[PDB]
RNA sequence: UUUGGCACCUCGAUGUCGGCUCAUCGCAUCCUGGGGCUGUAGUCGGUCCCAAGGGUUGGGCUGUUCGCCCAUUAAAGCGGUACGCGAGCUGGGUUCAGAACGUCGUGAGACAGUUCGGUCCCUAUCCGUCGUGGGCGUAGGAAAUUUGAGAGGAGCUGUCCUUAGUACGAGAGGACCGGGAUGGACAUACCUCUGGUGUACCAGUUGUCGUGCCAACGGCAUAGCUGGGUAGCUAUGUGUGGACGGGAUAAGUGCUGAAAGCAUCUAAGCAUGAAGCCCCCCUCAAGAUGAGAUUUCCCAACUUCGGUUAUAAGAUCCCUCAAAGAUGAUGAGGUUAAUAGGUUCGAGGUGGAAGCAUGGUGACAUGUGGAGCUGACGAAUACUAAUCGAUCGAAGACUUAAU
RNA sequence: UAAGGAACUCGGCAAAAUGACCCCGUAACUUCGGGAGAAGGGGUGCUCUUUAGGGUUAACGCCCAGAAGAGCCGCAGUGAA
């Protein structure tokens, strides 16, 4: 239950008990809204839907995601809100406990919850398969003309082919990945901020969704 | 290394269907002249 | 950050001046020591008399690495040699006049002789 | 505001009952050690090799030689563990990271006073 | 930042020589990228002459070619001269710009688009 | 999987051994797991059965396959895949020209018994593989959020404290069962810390040429060298993960119970039972042609609204850009505007500018003054440029049954 | 390029390191020539004094200094090659 999305911003440490030092990442948790309640009954599945940044209304002649279309806004006009950016459900909460228009406040987490954080992996592009993967170089002195190619990629006759999953070079980057059982620091209302132990998936100014964890 | 049958002229055509030229943009010059390449004040007549 | 052919001062009486490591033990694929953990070497260069004689193999614990140790409190400890301390397989020295400074980590791995032994511990 | 929200959040966990110091600077470090007995206090005293870091992240280094030994200690400049800061001397250097002491002894490692 | 195809050192040096052309001529014909990578330059070279001290006169010197100009009237003055004499007075109440950029059709020899940068 | 026998493909060429890189399969199981028996007191051990999920070290002497040794480890398994893999790499071995020892030979020369030395080519057409786009389809057209038929990934293990020096044991020794913290290796994400790099940042310094000279600056000398270092990229740094739990089962233990008045774990029935199977965890996923579902938006003037000029919702061309990127895509923005630049102010980095004055014979030092300078980081400000525009874009069929 | 320093590999292949000038000192073994540049140590910038050398010498001045003192700066003075 109790997900929420916030914006990365960065990473800082703390201090807590005894003196320990505590690597800390600042999550923006703003504006969050309620958009749409999903039934079994209706849609098969009970979730809610969640609408984070707000967005410029519509405007005629408009070019750019900063504003508005027709759609987002008849979406976000049966819910008494505004426009947003980033849209993601929740399948994890009790879809009785939220109201359509309700303000998803961070106070719903509190300190020493354990939580999963869900983001997209930062981006590198083609890579090699020493990056990519964890491949050992080969020897750069005594003859070699063998560096940092990939080795073979398959036996023989037998199996006179390539398998699936070989491992070639390729696009490195963004990618889905959470990560499990982190906790929550500390909170603060009046500039909307979690402050989660540890580091997170993303680069900065990048979404990121919280949401608690199972085990 | 080297190929061990030729090409034939169907694989060749196929292969040289996204070999072409894109159409430019052509905002007509509304000041006086040719037409204008888009976001140029083209040296023949452009007022972009 | 101690691996195999590493060689060491020896901060002790026993009669070894230097040292060659041979194992870093624990796991399998250990690669790496740093202070308070245990290692297996050979004395290159003994004093004359001594307990110890060169050629020897021996068991010692590590004390003031180079690339030292982070704590909890993020301080950082480090110091400008590698050092070592020989023992008995009983976390116990074989000399008796430790040298040197020591690091505050032995205290964790009971290590209490060298400690009372050594001078300024941190 | 986007911008000062880590300095907004990290404001609290900073201290000001801290001097003001450069490195050249020789210190006298007080700091606590909650052993398994009591809440012991500790002095080191030495020269500053290093300064850096912004805001909670700041951070300094100290040396000194206790028997023979060259020995650096590094702290995270708002740490609670860290009763006290005495400034006993000031120095006179024209850098500001003393990476150069690391290989001297004796009148070579002397630095001139103010 | 562009690195221009080229090394440091020979970057450095276009980078400059562009910039004394452009106080010279008050419009110049080159690249794309070439005019993107000077405007900074000259901008700059423009604050350092509004400020008009001797240390920004120097520190402009050490980027601004030693080069004479033919003013009309048969005078001559350097870049120097002219960047603190007329072109800091034309914007000494202008806050940042000074520069614009147009592009114009590409080259015949290259498909290079051309454009065309010039004091405003 | 050996040494061989045969001589069926290949002599208008099917690369020989080791080693490196990269794997994949089997089980006849090295470790971990579960069990029966024991000439198993406990601690252990031996043997047999089940079982292939994961894991299965670094060095010395070896050309060496093989083997011996040193130190670890929970363990250092056996095999197959052209004795896996040279259009992926070496070339130590053997064997080509040179030369030498020993032996043999009248000799030219030979052995294969030794020894030193001795050129490893190839711009990927098809299949295949790793990524990434365009077109069309999915009974109206679109924006967004999704279900999940399937698929992939993951799966290891130790030490310590307590139970308990208890059970057992003459004693030495010494538990099961359970509870509890920390580690090794591996994988993954990230740069707050520690450090690396940081060729348009700051300082110091040598030679030489020039700016008429001084001074200051600039050029070349690996970025001239040296000391530091922001953003970004990073590991050796910082965090996280797996040993859980449900079902069904193997070996095996059983309950009830006949066939066969007894007995019997089995035939019918009821239970328990493993790191193994499925689910649970993470990720991809309606080209899932079976093409799915929800919410919202739009709808022609003629017109069998077919075809039409139109056109709407919505996209695109073009342009400023980066949290993205080979291109293309993706995302942030396009004057009702802070997208980039500039400007101003900061952060951090360097470390005390010039000029003036003072002191010193002079090299130099001190003060004005945490000075001055500052790429990528942050905020603010429309000074500059993102112009005027153009194109594309539908008209919810038929059949039957309900209504 | 942190820590480590041949653990790589058939093999320290390649790369790193040494490198100029001045002074001090230098083994075994030798065919007495050598080895030997053995090894191994130390020093080098700028300024003012001079008492004074190569002397520019006419003389300290004109350059290196006889090179002896006294100072200045810097992480580093055959500061590069």
């Amino acid at each position: 239950t109790k997900g929420i999305l916030g914006r990365k911003i960065g990473m800082t440490q703390v201090f807590g008990e005894n003196g320990e030092l505590i690597p800390v990442t600042v999550v923006e948790a703003k504006e969050n809204v309620v958009l749409q309640k999903k039934t079994v009954e209706v849609d098969g599945y009970n979730a809610i839907q969640v609408g984070f940044e707000d967005k410029k209304a519509y405007k005629k002649d408009a070019k750019s995601n900063k504003y508005a279309n027709k759609p987002a806004e008849g979406h976000a006009k049966k819910a008494d809100a505004a426009p947003k950016r980033f849209i993601r459900e929740f399948r994890n909460v009790d879809v009785d406990a939220y109201e359509v228009g309700q303000e998803v406040s961070v106070d719903t987490f509190v300190a020493g919850d354990v939580i999963d954080v869900t983001g997209v992996s930062k981006g590198k592009g083609f890579q090699g398969a020493i990056k990519r993967h964890g491949q050992s170089r080969g020897p750069m002195s005594h003859g070699s003309h063998f560096h940092r190619a990939p080795g073979s990629v398959g036996m023989a006759s037998d199996a006179s082919r390539v398998f699936k999953g070989q491992k070639m070079p390729g696009r490195m980057g963004g990618n889905t990945v959470t990560v499990q059982n982190l906790e929550v620091v500390q909170v603060d209302t009046e500039n909307k901020v979690i402050l989660v132990k540890g580091n997170v998936p993303g680069p900065k100014k990048g979404l990121v969704e919280i949401r608690t964890s199972i085990k | 290394a080297v190929p061990k049958r030729r090409t034939s002229k169907t694989r060749k055509n196929k292969r040289r269907t996204h070999f072409k030229i894109s159409v430019p943009g052509m905002t007509e010059c509304p000041n006086c002249g040719e037409y204008k390449l888009s976001h140029r004040v083209c040296k023949n007549c452009g007022s972009y | 950050m101690i691996q195999q052919e590493t060689r060491l001062k020896v901060a002790d009486n026993s009669g070894a001046r230097e040292v060659l490591t041979i194992k870093v033990l624990g796991g399998s694929g250990r690669k790496t020591a740093n202070i308070g953990d245990v290692i297996v070497c050979t004395v290159k260069n003994a004093t004359p008399g001594g307990v110890v004689k060169k050629g020897d193999v021996v068991k010692a614990v590590i004390v003031r690495t180079k690339s030292g140790v982070r704590r909890n409190d993020g301080s950082y400890i480090k110091f400008d040699e590698n050092a070592c301390v020989i023992i008995r397989d009983d976390k116990g020295p074989r000399g008796t006049r430790i040298f040197g400074p020591v690091a505050r980590e032995l205290r964790e791995g009971n290590f209490m002789k060298i400690v009372s032994l050594a001078p300024e511990v941190l | 505001t986007n911008h000062k929200l880590i300095e907004a959040v990290t404001k609290s966990q900073l201290r000001t009952d801290l001097p003001s110091f450069r490195p050249g600077d020789t210190l006298r470090v007080h700091v606590r050690i909650i052993e398994g007995t009591r809440e012991r206090i500790q002095v080191f005293e030495g020269v500053v090799i290093k300064r850096r870091g912004g805001g909670v992240s700041e951070t300094f280094t100290v040396r000194k030689i206790s028997s023979g030994v060259g020995v650096e200690r590094t702290f995270p400049l708002h740490t609670p563990k860290i009763e006290k800061i005495e400034v006993k001397r000031r120095g006179k250097v024209r850098r500001a990271k003393l990476y150069y002491l690391r290989s001297l002894r004796g009148k070579a490692a002397r630095i001139q006073e103010i | 930042y562009r690195k221009l195809g080229r090394t440091s050192d020979q970057r450095k040096a276009m980078l400059r020589d562009l910039a004394t052309s452009l106080i010279i001529s008050e419009r110049i014909e080159t690249t794309e990228a070439r005019a993107k990578e000077v405007r900074s330059v000259v901008e700059k070279l423009i604050t350092l002459g509004k400020k008009g001290d001797l240390a920004s006169r120097r520190n402009a010197a050490k980027t601004l070619r030693n080069v004479e100009i033919l003013n009309e009237d048969e005078t001559t003055q350097t870049a120097l001269q002219k960047l603190f004499g007329e072109i800091a007075e034309r914007y000494t109440e202008r806050q940042g710009g000074y520069t614009r950029i147009l592009k114009q059709g590409p080259r015949r020899g290259d498909g290079a688009e051309s454009v065309i940068i010039e004091l405003v």
